[PDB]
């Protein structure tokens, strides 16, 4: 492990690496109580052990806290001169985009108030669309709150499109499908879990609450903490409780009834599941408070693998797109780990 | 001078260990509630040789809930668990404070004519001057230098059951009586302000909403008596503070224009508080402003003529 | 746990005899002390409720909800709640008002249905569906089974003390009829977003639906957050029937129950909000969800109780503060925020509004302001501006007095009367020396002097560069 | 050397034998 501090007034809220844009995919962002800092991943010769090294590049300030943060496809290099587009959620519950050039902040868009979500905003994901002619057609923003909203935001050409749709209850995660953007996920609190067609009733409701196993009581409150697309064509679906239980469910063949494989976590997962971005089988999930954290494989090739134990709590992870390295924000720092047993 | 300080320090430990058990013997066959069948087999055990720390605690110290005398077993023992420490001081404050009221009671009872329960021996300390004597009792006992002293989980306790049990100004207590007795023990005044400080971070019930009020007149004590410290050891030598110290009366000001503001909203009618904040407000000015001073070059000068 | 509070339950629940109670009701006793069961007539709704996988004849409406629940039963648990939550976001507005009820639908429907269930199951349900005089039967059930009637007074036998055994079995009794409701519903519902149903033939009935939904939801939501507090102001709502009811037979307590369902379904939820303030989590989703003037309060001091709650209360405009700031109804909001969080959120609050006004008021604010930033410049500021209660400031700079002193010197250099004394007088009150020279920058002469009535030296020599007959004296001096 | 063991103890509060 190689550990790399954040600036002393720093809180981390959220920690996500850039795999959504293979041209950035070694910036990593940290939002915080003033804005949102990129970092730098690099080969250095360092043992190969760790064969890779974190360097901080710079800090965007905002001026305000960050608690959920995506990166766009539309990252770009440039020498040396960064373009960076941001989707995240501020203090006063709006929903923003930020574009920037390097740490300056050249653009910004923001959707709040009345428009806005009318409650806590829970989460917030980002994908771009291009239409048959492949200029950049569309930004498409996702967002889930505690106002029994999801909010598709969509800036086009002539201008944003806005569009609110109904919950059973406060929407708690949501993601766009892997190589196909027509199709994202939602997540209810209540275990609901939404398939939708944005482009168009809404696909496809699937349920954890009704499905857990038993053999172990999963307990009353058995809140869904997180409901992930697995694969690259987004061939899966990936639902985590706090409780720790989680299942996954396949989308290719013949007739279903049933998800197809099911589980617990050895703690609970307050952050939900991180699925590893090259082995389906495979997530991540951290006791968040005593700062532990569980590998898990689907099909039982676990075993119980704990890689990561630290001796303080967990704010947020993330898997670095090589699949070997992991980035962990806790209360002061980041931290670089590579387990081995994935390079 | 290696043999005569390894039977120094043997007879030291074991002199603490028979002490405890003559205050438990004492104790358990003087105690009304201990039948007399029990107390002649107490006797038996306890007036002879010394007895280890484990049976002394679980035979006797703990089966009759003499918690004052569990934690300087912990302090003999060197009892690393600070759960169970935590666990006794809560039972020890508890404990003291229902004793306290019984004694208000009877008293109360006496002034008005009834009559006390029969065997009951009739103006009794109120329950916070009764609790901070047990605290003081043990402190002197085993020297603040403990582990059944961390600061950082029992200053909070205390500031805990005084808002949850009204010892404060309806009573006509001061309601820094928690900080007072903590200082007086001889806690050192940064330490106090590195506590406090995680109290009004955390928010942890009790410390939460306009109850902040009184954790930010707690911080304004302390760092009155730091200001107090540091001048009067400046003009001693004549004959630490970090900016941290500033930055913590901020958010100290903050809070108390958070809790003013949502005071004269409150459903019902406004706050009383409203004058008694903006006292507040002016006293942590006033600190800001020494520490400020002594923060940017008037502490390097304090031994310095004027 | 779950296990073995399962089997103590049931173990505790373990029949011992029938007591028939009032005139007909059947009561069990169990085992254990204080448990008992009663075994209640159900209503028509309950009787199609516990009897879907059964009933050989029964009515339209209920072949058409043993259809839905034919088709509901198939999807899952978490596909369920994902939906009821979107269904309160229609009326939380989480889904925008300026939506269409067709497009609200066409949300739910991608984010929570699509690839949910099997096609079949679909197929099945369309077709059963297409025998039903739809209009006919929901109105039936809407306007009939679940709304419930009008009482002008139905004799609730009134109780003169309180009933803990009626109370009781009252509250389960409509927690089972709400629950049963609520299962239908949603299952309606889920219907009228599945299939392309007139949004305005039936905008009524699924407004009425969404609307019955929600405070089905909330209700229940209520139950298994704080039984007790449920029952009190449940009770606490009907006036005439303060204290509880008695019944004596079944009619009179399914009456009773059904009043019940009306005081839900039609002054309870500000009863009740009241008596809860005077169940943190659940009023997140029901300020989210029941708020939607005095929700816009009720979501900030809900909220309090950071950044979500300051930012609503700017933008609009513990219980005795609270009653205080409406009685002088911005800063005594701020100051009560700042009293009750002493941190971050009443600091920032305080500040905000101290700013936002700029002598006990005045004086409060500008002491709690520099206590705030001395802990997290605001000296000089606070200075100049009272400049522009002298005691007061003395005790303040006492206070003050190293920080203290960085902050005079950088107000001295951006200079290069009152104020001026009282530094003096406080300076007054090596170092000392030092400090008088910097601000009085004769007075400082004055004191090198006194202080002299190596130290000679630099002494003697600061006098003579700060002159430049009393450097001849100095020299004299030095030199004998 | 103390080692806490609330399980086997004797009921301080009852006679002998």
């Amino acid at each position: 492990s190689n550990q790399y501090q954040l600036p002393l007034n720093v809180r981390p809220y959220t920690t996500t690496w850039c795999s959504q844009s293979p041209s950035c995919s070694n910036l990593l962002a940290i939002g915080h109580d003033t804005g949102i800092t990129i970092y730098c991943a690099s080969e250095e010769q360092t043992p190969g052990s760790t064969g890779l090294t974190l360097q901080e590049l710079f800090t965007i300030q905002t001026g305000l806290p960050t608690l959920h943060l995506s990166f766009s496809s539309s990252c770009s290099y440039s020498e040396p001169v960064y373009s960076l587009f941001l989707a995240c959620v501020c203090q006063d519950n709006t929903v923003r985009l930020i574009i920037t050039k390097n740490e300056t902040i050249i653009t910004q868009h923001v959707l709040g108030g009345k428009s806005g979500h009318h409650n806590f905003v829970n989460d917030i994901d980002i994908a771009d669309v291009y239409s048959a002619d492949n200029r950049l057609a569309e930004q498409v923003i996702a967002s889930v709150g505690d106002d029994c909203t999801l909010i598709i935001w969509r800036l086009t050409d002539e201008g944003p499109i806005l569009a609110g749709y109904p919950l059973s209850s406060p929407g708690i995660s949501v993601q766009f499908r892997p190589s196909n953007p027509n199709q994202l996920i939602v997540g209810e609190r209540n275990g609901n879990i939404r398939i939708f067609d944005w482009t168009l009733p809404w696909l496809l409701t699937l349920n954890t609450l009704p499905l857990v196993n038993t053999c172990h009581s999963s307990g009353i409150a058995s809140s869904l903490a997180n409901v992930r697309w697995i694969g690259s064509d987004g061939s899966g679906i990936l639902a985590m409780c706090k409780s720790g239980a989680w299942l996954r469910w396949n989308l290719f063949g013949p007739k279903n009834l049933l998800p197809n494989v099911q589980g617990i976590s050895l703690f609970p997962s307050l952050l939900g599941a991180c699925p590893h971005p090259r082995y389906m089988d495979y997530f991540a999930t951290a006791h968040s408070q005593h700062g532990l954290i569980q590998l898990i494989n689907t099909y039982e090739k676990d075993s119980n693998s704990i890689p990561i134990q630290l001796g303080m709590p967990i704010v947020d992870f993330c898997w670095h797109q090589d699949g070997s390295h992991l980035a962990i924000a806790t209360e002061g720092s980041v931290l670089l780990t590579r387990l081995m047993g994935f390079t | 001078r290696q043999q005569q300080q390894q039977l120094n320090h043997e007879a030291s430990e074991l002199l603490e260990i028979a002490h405890i058990q003559d205050d438990l013997l004492e104790r358990l066959v003087a105690d009304p509630r201990i039948p007399e069948e029990r107390k002649a087999e107490i006797e038996e055990f306890l007036d002879g040789p010394i007895r280890t720390l484990t049976d002394l605690f679980n035979d006797y110290a703990d089966q009759a809930n003499y918690y004052d005398l569990c934690l300087l077993i912990f302090h003999a023992a060197d009892f690393h668990n600070p759960r169970t420490i935590m666990d006794t001081w809560n039972n020890l404050i508890n404990q003291s404070h229902f004793e306290a009221e019984q004694r208000r009671e009877y008293w109360e009872i006496v002034q008005a004519g009834g009559d006390l329960p029969a065997g009951v021996i009739a103006e009794p300390p109120l329950p916070y001057v009764y609790v901070s004597q047990q605290i003081q009792l043990i402190a002197h006992r085993t020297s603040l230098d403990s582990l059944i002293f961390p600061v950082n989980s029992l200053l909070p306790v205390v500031c805990a059951y005084a808002i949850n049990n009204g010892q404060d100004a309806s009573i006509g207590a001061d309601p820094c009586w928690p900080i007072q007795l903590f200082l007086n023990l001889g806690v050192p005044h940064a330490l106090m302000v590195q506590v406090l400080e995680n109290v009004l971070d955390t928010q942890e019930a009790p410390f939460t909403g306009r109850r902040r009020k009184l954790v930010v007149q707690w911080i304004a004590m302390a760092v009155d008596m730091w200001v107090r410290e540091v001048e009067r050891r400046g003009a001693m030598a004549a004959a630490v503070m970090g900016s941290w110290v500033s930055e913590l009366l901020g958010r100290a000001d903050q809070v108390l224009t958070q809790i003013a503001g949502t005071g004269a909203t409150l459903r019902g009618g406004a706050a009383s508080d409203a004058e008694e904040i903006a006292s507040l407000r002016r006293t942590v000015k006033g600190l800001k402003r020494s520490v400020d001073m002594l923060l940017g070059g008037e502490m390097a000068r304090m031994s310095f003529f004027r | 746990l779950e296990t073995i509070l399962r089997d103590v339950k049931t173990a505790f629940n373990e029949a011992s005899s029938i007591t028939l109670y009032g005139d007909e009701i059947i009561l069990v006793n169990c085992f254990q002390p204080y448990n008992h069961s009663l075994y209640k007539l159900n209503t028509t709704v309950e009787n199609w409720f516990y009897n879907m996988h059964s009933e050989t004849d029964g009515s339209e409406l209920f072949k058409y909800l043993r259809t839905l629940n034919g088709f509901a039963s198939t999807l899952s648990n978490d596909v369920l709640r994902s939906i009821s939550k979107k269904f309160l976001d229609i009326i939380t507005g989480e889904l925008p008002d300026s939506m269409t009820t067709v497009e609200k639908f066409t949300d739910i429907f991608k984010n929570c249905l699509e690839n949910q269930f099997e096609i079949t199951n679909l197929k099945i349900l369309f077709d059963e569906l297409n025998s039903f005089d739809i209009p006919v039967v929901l109105n039936d059930l809407i306007n009939n089974q679940m709304k419930p009637g009008i009482f002008w007074k139905k004799d609730f036998i009134s109780a003169i003390k309180f009933d803990g055994f009626t109370s009781i079995i009252s509250l389960e009794s409509l927690h089972q009829l709400l629950s049963i409701h609520y299962r239908i519903t949603l299952q309606v519902l889920l219907t009228f977003v599945l299939f392309d149903l007139d949004t305005e033939i039936f905008g009524q009935h699924i407004s009425t639906l969404l609307d019955l939904h929600y405070k089905q939801f909330l209700l229940l939501n209520l139950y298994r957050q704080d039984k007790c507090l449920l029952a009190e102001v449940l009770l606490k709502d009907s006036s005439e029937f303060s204290f509880g009811v008695k019944f004596f037979n079944y009619g009179q307590l399914i009456a009773y129950i059904d009043s019940l369902n009306s005081n839900v379904y039609n002054t309870e939820n500000s009863f009740f909000m009241t008596f809860f303030r005077s169940s943190h989590k659940n009023i997140r989703f029901f300020l989210e969800n029941v708020e939607c003037e005095v929700q816009e309060f009720m979501f900030a001091m809900t909220l309090f109780s950071f950044d979500q709650s300051y930012e609503i209360f700017q933008l609009h405009d513990i219980w005795k503060d609270l009653l205080c700031t409406f009685t002088v109804p911005h800063s005594a909001f701020y100051y009560q925020l700042s009293l009750l969080f002493d941190q971050e959120f009443a600091l920032k609050c305080i500040s905000k509004s101290a700013e936002y006004s700029l002598q006990d008021f005045k004086e409060k604010q500008h002491i709690h302001y520099l206590n705030l930033l001395i802990h997290f410049e605001v000296l000089d500021v606070l200075r100049l501006g009272h400049e522009c209660r002298t005691n007061f400031l003395q005790l303040l700079l006492q206070e003050d007095i190293d920080f203290f002193s960085t902050l005079l010197r950088l107000c001295n250099a951006h200079s290069d009367k009152i104020v001026d004394s009282i530094l003096s007088q406080n300076l007054r009150s090596c170092f000392k020396k030092l400090y008088c020279f910097r601000m009085l920058n004769a007075a400082a002469e004055v004191l090198y002097q006194y202080i002299l009535m190596i130290r000679k030296r630099k002494c003697y020599l600061m006098v003579i560069n700060v002159l430049s007959v009393t450097l001849t004296d100095l020299r004299d001096e030095l030199r004998g | 050397k103390l080692v806490i063991n609330k399980d086997m103890r004797t009921d301080l509060f009852s006679p002998p034998n």
